[PDB]
């Protein structure tokens, strides 16, 4: 927790605050990945990165919504609230995709 | 290209005819076969029963989705019902693309 006081902003440590993490393993949110965005893991392992902001697009009659434009509240998904002693793990198995032709 | 299910082995054609029942043949023999039949026809009932496999939505959309509703208004004739003299009419074509899902 950070607290501003005349530009002498101190950063303290909330031991009781939580962090909500879920993996959308049913693919029912707009899949903004696979779009070549910034904010991945850095190439070099000794770099600290900043997590991007999730934001999606839906149907648009120009700059206005259509009645079929979906809206997704992400607190309507079961999260895992992670206080400082907890961790998040999950595993994933890729389906059968062909080998990438790494040859000329 | 008209829409629907392309089938290599589709539902087979059921073909039906009236068996020809001839009229009176002459007394002597003639091999010019038959032009004189008994004018007849058949009627009956026919029932077809298709079982369809549904695919449920798994949608995590928040806001309500677009439905096929009937216009609740003071109407002279109800949609998809018969007329004052029993003619069954269909007022508009109904597709099937109403629910949404992400691409």
């Amino acid at each position: 927790e950070v607290t501003t006081n005349d530009g002498v902003t101190t950063i303290a440590n909330n031991l009781t605050s939580t962090v909500q993490v879920f993996s959308d393993s049913e693919y029912q949110l707009p899949y903004v990945l696979g779009s070549a965005h910034q904010g991945c893991l850095p190439p070099f392992p000794a770099d600290v990165f900043m997590i991007p902001q999730y934001g999606y697009l839906t149907l648009n009659n120009g700059s206005q919504a259509v009645g079929r434009s979906s809206f997704y509240c992400l607190e309507y998904f079961p999260s895992q609230m992670l206080r400082t002693g907890n961790n998040f793990t999950f595993s994933y198995t890729f389906e059968e995709v062909p080998f990438h032709s790494s040859y000329a | 290209l008209m829409g629907g299910f392309g089938l290599k082995n589709p539902p087979p054609q059921i073909l039906i005819k009236n068996t020809p029942v001839p009229a009176n043949p002459p007394a002597e023999f003639s091999a010019t076969k038959f032009a004189s039949f008994i004018t007849q026809y058949s009627t009956g009932q026919v029932s077809v029963e298709i079982e369809w496999e549904l695919q449920k939505e798994n949608s995590k959309r928040w806001n309500p989705e677009v439905q096929y509703t009937s216009n609740y208004a003071k109407s002279a004739n109800v949609d998809f019902t018969v007329d004052n003299n029993g003619l069954y009419t269909e007022p508009r074509p109904i597709g099937t693309r109403y629910l949404t899902r992400p691409l």
